[PDB]
RNA sequence: UGGCUCUAAGGGCUGGGUCGGUCGCGGCCGGCGCCUAGCAGCCGACUUAGAACUGGUGCGGACCAGGGGAAUCCGACUGU
RNA sequence: GAGCUCUCGCUGGCCCUUGAAAAUCCGGGGGAGAGGGUGUAAAUCUCGCGCCGGGCCGUACCCAUAUCCGCAGCAGGUCUCC
RNA sequence: GCGAUGGCCUCCGUUGCCCUCGGCCGAUCGAAAGGGAGUCGGGUUCAGAUCCCCGAAUCCGGAGUGGCGGAGAUGGGCGCCGCGAGGCGUCCAGUGCGGUAACGCGACCGAUCCCGGAGAAGCCGGCGGGAGCCCCGGGGAGAGUUCUCUUUUCUUUGUGAA
């Protein structure tokens, strides 16, 4: 709160596009901007290459991900009901 | 101030088309065209992102005109993929073969067991 | 325990040799105050014997039957250690430190492992260190 | 061009069959004999001025060692 | 716990922080356990298990990733394998 | 807001191993000073602020170079 | 000398945009195969030289308030470099 | 592997047949600004000159007999002769060498096959290196002013590809 109060990223847009607009823009905004921790390394290195791909900038792992996080709740989600069906299938 | 023009014409400044200065015995300023800069062959791994050292970088063609010993280096693997990939690939290999002996073995007495 | 022996068997990981066999001749590992880094003389093959198939012949079993060895020190981080042991002699008076200043001492010491490892190819001993890493 | 540290080398190069006019510049304490060949003009630089008078003296064949002025 | 024993090493013990080190005191035989992180390269770990192997070196596989076994130890950054050459009053080594 | 005369501030390079011994001002060795508050010499691109004096109150002196404020209707805007 | 232009090299920011193909050249894994047998040879992704050849087409000028298009020596239009 | 001619039917080339091996991916056209090996300096015509002349280079293809040198190269052991250097007979190895390493040395056998790289890459900002030009303090050469001053102001003060 330095310089803006509640517009911080989406404040380059300046008045346009809309207050509520620009407010939900910031969250995917900072998400897909803000570097991650990779679990190969331990390094803050994820950084969003493209549309749904990441890429370590030491382990030079690319990883396929979300659009705009490294990882979604969905994705989560499924990979623990693979693990669960896995388990229980195998046994 | 001496201006210059082209010395072909090929007028629009493209790619083929760069030049440089260069002073003459005549003294006067002339156009001199540039060979496109090449480029170190990369390793083969395709994780490292830095180029072969040893090798020299220059175009394809002028590769053939090269001579043997500037074009690689003497490793296996030489001039084609990078010293820590190599040792990498090699002690991979060995481990993962001796995994391999150890789980025949392992195998091997379980059918004697059987 | 200690694990670096003269009778030990290393894969060079750097250098030339990079991905051959060799057996420690010499073990270091305190240094020399030229060579400070742990290190260990070793001797290996740079050259490893073609497939015979039994389908040859004698004198195209001979041919095939050729080895090339060396003679090189190497630092303990560009030598990967093995289970396999092989026992060579490897009489110490011709392979040793020395040779690395002379070319005709180091010439003799290539001659020497040379004919030891040739000599310990045939019979099927330690059939493992004869045969190239497929790497 | 290529240059030559060595006389005995630059006398090898002038003594070659397809060796031609080999011309002899005196440059003011940097004297140059120049050889021309198929391919390259080899040249050598001698500083002392006795020692290119006595290697004027050298070429074997009658070539045409005619000085540069 | 594991992480007890650890900071009681860290405190006391003699420890090795890293993997060139690490590797250099299990040739050299000093180092009497090692510990590797689950986010460890599996190249590395095969290597790793093989050198102590050869040399008669414990294992042991910490739960936590690099950066958790750095915390454990109590630095601020992150190590990824760690050797134990001589615990001061610690059961680290069964 | 001009002109002229000044002041202050914003920097780089080199230099002490000096005393003794020894070898050919230069090199080596020993304990010294260790400028560890830095000083001495030599160079260089522009600025910023301030002070006085002065011109017939003229000074972004030619050129470049936004007229603003209170409101209504329409279209969000940029663009076509 | 933040001086103008060109070039090279690092470093970053943006994409619900990810920013070309092929001709051609080179490197590497392998030893199918060759060599002479103790002074020589097969090979030289030829190391330094030496010999021969490279055929066909355009090559002037204007490129714009007069050499182009607008009925013209038309205040119009026409893609670039210094 | 078989058959035949040709040329000192020694040795090689050629075609004919047989055996063998073989993925490609669509014939072809499509850019004088895309990719695309390799030429620069001086001189020269009334009008063309990286094209002509001179001087230096470079790329590709050919090189059978291979035109030369050099790398595969002239090592060790055994038994003799010879004071010695050295010479003879016999067993052999010898598709190179050095550096811990990144890698290096003028070469340094190699096929069908397979893997990879270059070709082959957007826009924008910042910084740093180099060059061309501009600037200043001077040396020279030629020069305008000099009714007064001005160690004066103006032009020049260089080196190609490989
Ligand atoms: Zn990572
Ligand atoms: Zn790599």
């Amino acid at each position: 709160a330095k310089r803006t109060k509640k517009v911080g990223i989406v404040g380059k847009y300046g008045t346009r596009y809309g207050a509520s607009l620009r407010k939900m823009v910031k969250k995917i905004e900072i998400s897909q901007h803000a570097k991650y921790t990779c679990s190969f390394c331990g390094k803050t290195k994820m950084k969003r290459r493209a549309v749904g791909i990441w890429h370590c900038g030491s382990c030079m792992k690319t990883v396929a991900g979300g659009a705009w996080t490294y990882n979604t709740t969905s994705a989560v989600t499924v990979k623990s009901a693979i693990r669960r069906l896995k388990e229980l299938k195998d046994q | 101030v001496q201006r210059l023009t082209y010395r072909r014409r090929l007028s629009y400044n493209t790619a083929s088309n760069k030049t440089r200065l260069s002073r003459t015995p005549g003294n006067r300023i002339v156009y001199l065209y540039t060979k496109k800069v090449g480029k170190a062959p990369k390793s083969a791994c395709g994780v490292c992102p830095g180029r072969l050292r040893g090798v020299r970088a220059v175009r394809p063609k002028v590769l053939m005109r090269l001579s043997k010993t500037k074009k690689h280096v003497s490793r296996a693997y030489g001039g084609s993929m990078c010293a820590k990939c190599v040792r990498d690939r090699i002690k991979r290999a060995f481990l993962i073969e001796e995994q391999k002996i150890v789980v025949k073995v392992l195998k091997a007495q379980a059918q004697s067991q059987k | 325990g200690k694990f670096m022996k003269p009778g030990k068997v290393v894969l060079v990981l750097a250098g030339r040799y990079s991905g051959r066999k060799a057996v420690i001749v010499k073990n270091i590992d305190d240094g020399t105050s030229d060579r400070p880094y742990s290190h260990a003389l070793v001797a290996g093959i740079d050259r490893y014997p073609r497939k015979v198939t039994a389908a040859m012949g004698k004198k195209k079993i001979a041919k095939r039957s050729k080895i090339k060895s060396f003679v090189k020190v190497y630092n303990y981080n560009h030598l990967m250690p093995t289970r396999y042991s092989v026992d060579i002699p490897l009489d110490k008076t011709v392979v040793n430190k020395d040779v690395f200043r002379d070319p005709a001492l180091k010439r003799k010491a290539r001659r020497e492992a040379k004919v030891k490892f040739e000599e310990r190819y045939k019979t099927g001993k330690n059939k493992w260190f004869f045969q190239k890493l497929r790497f | 061009p290529r240059k030559i540290e060595e006389i005995k080398d630059f006398l090898l190069t002038a003594r070659r069959k397809d060796a031609k006019s080999v011309k002899i510049k005196k440059n003011k304490d940097n004297v140059k004999f120049k050889v021309r060949c198929s391919r390259y003009l080899y040249t050598l630089v001698i500083t002392d001025k006795e020692k290119a008078e006595k290697l004027k003296q050298s070429l074997p064949p009658g070539l045409a060692v005619k000085e540069l002025k | 716990s594991i992480n007890s024993r650890l900071q009681l090493v860290m405190k006391s013990g003699k420890y090795v922080l890293g993997y060139k080190q690490t590797l250099k005191m299990i040739r050299q035989g000093k180092a009497k356990l090692v510990i590797l992180a689950n986010n460890c390269p599996a190249l590395r770990k095969s290597e790793i298990e093989y050198y102590a192997m050869l040399a008669k070196t414990g294992v042991h596989h910490y739960s936590g990733n690099n950066i958790e076994l750095g915390t454990a130890c109590g630095k601020y950054y992150r190590v990824c394998t760690l050797a134990i050459i001589d615990p001061g009053d610690s059961d680290i080594i069964r």
